[PDB]
């Protein structure tokens, strides 16, 4: 399977061990960009 | 134990190092600020020197790390305490040098003393019927 | 960074054969421009 | 209906609590605007004093604003203090109840010889949901030396010149003083209870509702009973999710956001190659080093204006809700004003206050209606010679068909009287005729 | 986004970022709770005029002035027109 | 986005003050609201 | 250009904080009325 790369930005979440456990492309929807803004990969309840 | 093969650094969230592996011993040390702050220094008109107060410091703290004085010091509530003479057990109704949490400094030599703005109107009638 | 893009396409470009070799596997689209670079997810395939 | 009304009036009835809490105080920040634009860098606090007094600027608006917060937490404590007087006999270890009504949780150690432990059960209960206090504050900086592994944001802003001093008052003397004025109602002399015992005056404003004395001083024990029942209600309500709690929390939360916004002010680059001055010194000499460091201390600058800005503004609301806690003190604790919903909402008892965190925590009683009847109320009567009476505070009513008074917030039939009625020398049309009345 | 050859400055600050939300409540909302405090003091139980028919509170409030209460229960229908005209005399006076 | 948090406190304030407002306008409608009591009987079209 | 462009962006941003610290303060001007009208409606047309 192969995909293009491009120069992205995205949200990376590391574990108490340093490992990537997630991440969020933060261009790729609208709940992306939610979770980029808020720095979090489950935002609060609210109206953005 | 997180550094893998290809890792020597720790970084926290705003970039800043707070950790390293050295490249020679493979040993691992945590990096902390070397202490930053203020003196609270009370000054009055009438007097030669300064009170000082360095918040949140134990006086061994600072005699050790910070700087050696000929001053006398106390450990107050509020940290370290220089040039003045410990006596919360004596009260001030009014205080022009107002440090914090109910504390004054007062001079004649300056005292460290309580601040206790208002009292109760006492009375020695009897509260039962 | 260099990523891929979320919510965009693999494309499985493995061919397997067993005797002939068709002319149109050496050609687009499986030819294909690498532009910043790829990102690829490759199947192990354990034999025995 | 002919001359009469459908009105349900009450049956029956309970006291009910509700807490308010009222911010008075906030955070003292103080910002060293030197340390935090330059840290420990010389090439910095050279072009930092180019730009002259823009720090003593910040130093200043900020040293007013302390001022104004330390002017404040004395004013409402003087508004506590004001007319408290109590017997010396007095000892809150054995003298806690009365009238079957209970103070305990309400009342901390009295007089020094107990030292700072004058915090109140309630208070207590209260202080231990919130962190940082101004005790937590000073707890948490003296950590900050402790050699600790774990790594407080409090320590990072304090490092960076930003700091929560402690007011000038500490938390426990300002709880001795709600304590002072608690006993106050209590006792002999009564000064914050209009000079009579507290049962006395709750069954006086009772009464003031519209309610006969003759049931009140009857369910004297059902009233106390339902009093500290509410008061017991109140103490429960924190473990669930207040909104007073809610609130005391959102004052740490807002104020701790702002700092962290402020720290976060240090990271961004404005522009220059870097954020960091360790950075730009050693990449570059002084003649570009000074270009880079130059764009650094413009957007530090203008953070620390824009917090400064924020600041004056949020305490102008912080004095605003002071002075309207120093107003329910006088109006709804020490006396009862008649001014219908000033002290919470519904027929307001009386009022109690504790101390909080940054603020005061007022109790509010109120007589709550349990059970309705639906009765035929006239609004005034026309009598004798064409006198006319009305009711004071209630409705006349047909019982076993006689004309007869009752009060409007309890259903109580009793005998007209000049007692519970306004005269007028000529009655109003549409007042019903009864002439064998008086 | 109608296609109107009219240019509103509204819909220029709003395509540069600036723009108004509308409240939580509609002032339609607002207008209801207006209309309910209102009629409140009406009629039965009249629970935002003291329990009482509000012509006697009316006549209650003047009498508080220091007004003898013979005069106010002998001139209502005259006090009533006062009443009303004065109510008039503000919806008139919003149109200078 | 080299000034980073700059219109991250613009929308942080902003927002803010406009919670304030909301709040404010539900206090002033439960202020209305607190304590009315209506006859179901009550018809604005024959009763004014 | 990206010189130019800093010059337009330090003037925008600095009138976005203009207005927003004008807006804080007329916020709390409308909070100081918004108490008045309540103590209005509680003390003026409910009550007495
Ligand atoms: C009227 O005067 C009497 C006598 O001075 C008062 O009675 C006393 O009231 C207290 C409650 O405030 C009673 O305390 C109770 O004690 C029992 C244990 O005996 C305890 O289980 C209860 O929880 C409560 O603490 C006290 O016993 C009682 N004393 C007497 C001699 O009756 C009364 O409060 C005064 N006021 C009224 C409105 O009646
Ligand atoms: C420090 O750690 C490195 C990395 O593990 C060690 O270097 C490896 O040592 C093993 C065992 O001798 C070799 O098989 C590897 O080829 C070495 N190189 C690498 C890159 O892995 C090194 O010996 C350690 N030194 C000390 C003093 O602890
Ligand atoms: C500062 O002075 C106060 C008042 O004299 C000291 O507090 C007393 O300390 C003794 C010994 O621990 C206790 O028995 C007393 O009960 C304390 N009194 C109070 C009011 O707390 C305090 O210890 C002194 N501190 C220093 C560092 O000198
Ligand atoms: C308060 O009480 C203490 C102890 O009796 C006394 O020393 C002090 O002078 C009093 N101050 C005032 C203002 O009453
Ligand atoms: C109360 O104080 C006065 C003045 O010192 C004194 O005359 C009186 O005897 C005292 N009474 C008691 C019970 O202490
Ligand atoms: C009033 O209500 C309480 C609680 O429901 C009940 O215990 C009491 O018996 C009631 N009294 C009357 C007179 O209804
Ligand atoms: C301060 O440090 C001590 C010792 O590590 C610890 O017991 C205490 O809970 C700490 N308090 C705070 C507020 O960090």
């Amino acid at each position: 399977w192969v995909t293009p790369l491009s120069k992205r930005q995205y949200l990376l979440k590391f574990d108490n061990r340093g490992v990537i456990t997630n991440a969020v492309d933060c261009s790729s929807s609208f709940f992306s960009e939610i979770q980029c803004k808020t720095k979090s990969l489950l935002p609060n309840t609210g109206v953005y | 134990v997180y550094y893998n093969s290809w890792q020597n650094l720790l970084y926290d969230s705003n970039g800043n190092i707070i950790g390293f592996k050295d490249f020679v011993t493979n040993k691992t040390y945590n990096i902390f600020p070397c202490y930053a702050g203020r003196v609270s220094a009370a000054f009055h008109q009438n007097a030669s020197s300064l009170a000082l107060l360095y918040r949140n410091l134990k006086c061994s703290y600072v005699l050790n790390n910070i700087s050696l004085t000929t001053q006398p010091y106390f450990d107050s509530y509020l940290g370290c305490v220089f040039n003045a003479d410990n006596l919360t057990d004596y009260s001030v109704s009014s205080c022009a040098l107002r440090m914090g949490s109910g504390f004054c400094v007062d001079y004649n030599s300056y005292r460290f003393v309580t601040f206790e703005p208002f009292n109760v109107s006492f009375v020695n009638d009897s509260i039962e019927s | 960074g260099y990523f891929p893009k979320s919510g965009a396409n693999f494309r499985d470009l493995s061919l397997k054969g067993t005797t002939y070799l068709s002319t149109l596997w050496y050609q687009k689209p499986f030819l294909s421009d690498f532009n910043n670079g790829i990102f690829s997810r490759v199947k192990n395939t354990k034999l025995y | 209906v002919g001359g009469l009304y459908e009105i349900k009036i009450p049956t029956n009835f309970t006291i009910v609590g509700q807490e308010e809490f009222i911010q008075t105080n906030s955070p003292k920040v103080t910002i060293d605007c030197s340390l935090f634009v330059c840290s420990n860098y010389a090439a910095c606090h050279d072009l930092l004093s180019e730009y002259g007094t823009f720090c003593d600027n910040i130093n200043s608006i900020l040293d007013e604003v302390n001022g104004l917060l330390d002017t404040t937490q004395l004013h409402v404590a003087d508004t506590l203090m004001q007319g408290v007087t109590l017997s010396s006999n007095l000892n809150t270890n054995l003298h806690f109840d009365v009238d079957n009504i209970n103070f305990k949780s309400l009342v901390g150690c009295l007089g020094p010889h107990c030292g700072s432990s004058s915090r109140s059960f309630f208070e207590d209960l209260l202080f231990d949901k919130v962190k940082l206090s101004d005790v937590g504050f000073v707890e948490a900086y003296n950590n900050c030396t402790g050699g600790s592994e774990i790594r407080d944001l409090l320590c990072v802003q304090s490092f960076n010149g930003i700091k929560v001093l402690p007011p000038i008052l500490s938390e426990s003397q300002i709880s001795g003083y709600t304590t002072a004025a608690t006993v106050a109602a209590m006792f002999p002399p009564w000064s914050a209870a209009a000079g009579i015992p507290f049962s006395l005056n709750v069954q006086y404003r009772i009464n003031g509702l519209g309610v006969t004395m003759d049931v009140l001083n009857k369910n004297q024990k059902l009233i106390a009973t339902a009093f500290n029942n509410a008061l017991l209600s109140i103490q429960n309500g924190f473990s669930a999710p207040n909104s007073a709690l809610a609130k005391i929390q959102s004052v740490v939360n807002s104020n701790a956001q702002a700092l962290n916004s402020l720290l976060q002010q240090l990271f961004n680059k404005f522009g220059a190659i870097s954020s960091s001055l360790q950075e730009i010194l050693s990449r570059l000499d002084p003649p570009e080093a000074q270009v880079q460091i130059d764009r650094l201390i413009n957007g530090r600058l203008t953070a620390l204006n824009a917090y400064v800005s924020q600041q004056l503004s949020d305490i102008s609301l912080v004095k605003f809700g002071a002075a309207l806690a120093m107003e329910k003190v006088n109006e709804c604790v020490k006396s009862q004003s008649p001014r219908i919903n000033f002290c919470g909402n519904g027929n307001h008892i009386l009022s109690l206050v504790q101390n909080a965190p940054y603020g005061l925590l007022f109790m509010h009683f109120s007589y709550k209606p349990i059970s309705f009847k639906t009765v035929l109320v006239s609004p005034g009567l026309c009598i004798s010679g064409d006198v006319g009476i009305a009711p004071k505070q209630g409705y006349f009513i047909k019982h076993n068909d006689h004309w007869m008074f009752t009060g409007s917030s309890y259903y109580y039939p009793e005998p007209i009287s000049d007692k519970n009625v306004v005269f007028m020398n000529t009655c109003s049309v549409n007042f019903t005729k009864a002439p064998l009345v008086y």
